[PDB]
């Protein structure tokens, strides 16, 4: 329903000290 | 996990243990889809050339959980189950095919800053997603290296191998309720799961929405982080038909 966001991460719009190799690697 | 690194507080928050009750050990890692279900693979649960068939009975859950060893009072939630659910066509005498199980809580769990559930796929994300190439996220409290237990939840980012490559890597039948990931010998980068971290959930962040969706879970390998050899995975979107029945049945 609201799944997917992280409550310290997405919810608080903060991203994880990693997660832009993942966002990165779809170019 | 292999090659990985330890986890942000509450970076994976869906994340679940499963153990066993009589003693209480480490068997798998699962994963929180909503306020009832849990989702790990079935080989965790039936694997009869091991005389392994457990009852719910026989297990318990452990979510919100950072340090294994350290027990924080109203973060962690320690779950029973009321009944376990294996696919009807899981081939365990052959490939690990269709290696996917739901566990219904006894009671559904509250979720918070720590406890929160992952999106399962849909039609578009993951004909989008499920790419060779993309990166995705590996996680568990398995062997630190092959034959070892790490004390903070262990993360590794993966790459989707090209179905042909995870083909020509090994000797078993591959169906398309897998996928592989890992890096090649010549990539430069290692990573893979390992004893402990299978039923576990691949995850990918949507470049569409920003939610995490859970693509796949920790099934089976030959090792951990062996060059030429690749982490399989089950397929989720290709099971979510399946998911739904048991989920809208029960
Ligand atoms: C597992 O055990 C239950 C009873 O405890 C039985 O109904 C089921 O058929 C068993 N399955 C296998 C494959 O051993
Ligand atoms: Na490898």
């Amino acid at each position: 329903a609201d799944c997917g966001l992280r409550p310290l991460f997405e919810k608080k719009s903060l991203e994880d000290k990693t997660e832009r190799e993942l966002l990165e690697s779809y170019i | 996990i292999v090659e990985g690194s330890d986890a942000e507080i509450g970076m994976s928050p869906w994340q679940v243990m499963l153990f066993r009750k009589s003693p209480q050990e480490l068997l798998c890692g699962a994963s929180l889809i909503s306020d009832r279900w849990v989702l790990t693979a079935a080989h965790c649960l039936l694997y009869p050339p091991w005389d392994k068939n457990f009852t719910e009975n026989d297990l318990l859950v452990r979510i919100g959980k950072h340090s294994r060893t350290r027990y924080e009072r109203n973060i962690e939630k320690i779950s029973m189950l009321e009944k376990i659910y294996i696919h009807p066509r899981y081939n365990w005498r052959e490939n690990l095919d269709r290696d996917i199980a739901l566990m219904k809580l006894k009671k559904p769990v509250a979720f918070s800053d720590y406890i929160h559930p992952v999106c399962l796929p849909d039609r578009e994300t993951a004909a989008s997603l499920l790419q060779a190439g993309y990166k995705g996220r590996v996680t568990g409290w398995g062997n630190l290296k092959e034959t070892g237990q790490p004390s903070v939840l262990q993360v590794v980012n993966l790459p989707i191998v090209e179905r042909p490559v995870c083909k020509d890597s090994t000797r078993i039948r591959i169906t398309d309720n897998m996928f592989c990931a890992g890096y090649k010998p010549d990539e430069g980068k290692r990573g893979d799961a390992c004893e402990g971290d299978s039923g576990g959930p691949f995850v990918m962040k949507s470049p569409f929405n920003n939610r995490w969706y859970q693509m796949g879970i920790v099934s089976w390998g030959e090792g951990c982080d062996r060059d030429g050899k690749y982490g399989f995975y089950t397929h989720v979107f290709r099971l979510k038909k399946w998911i739904q029945k048991v989920i809208d049945q029960f």
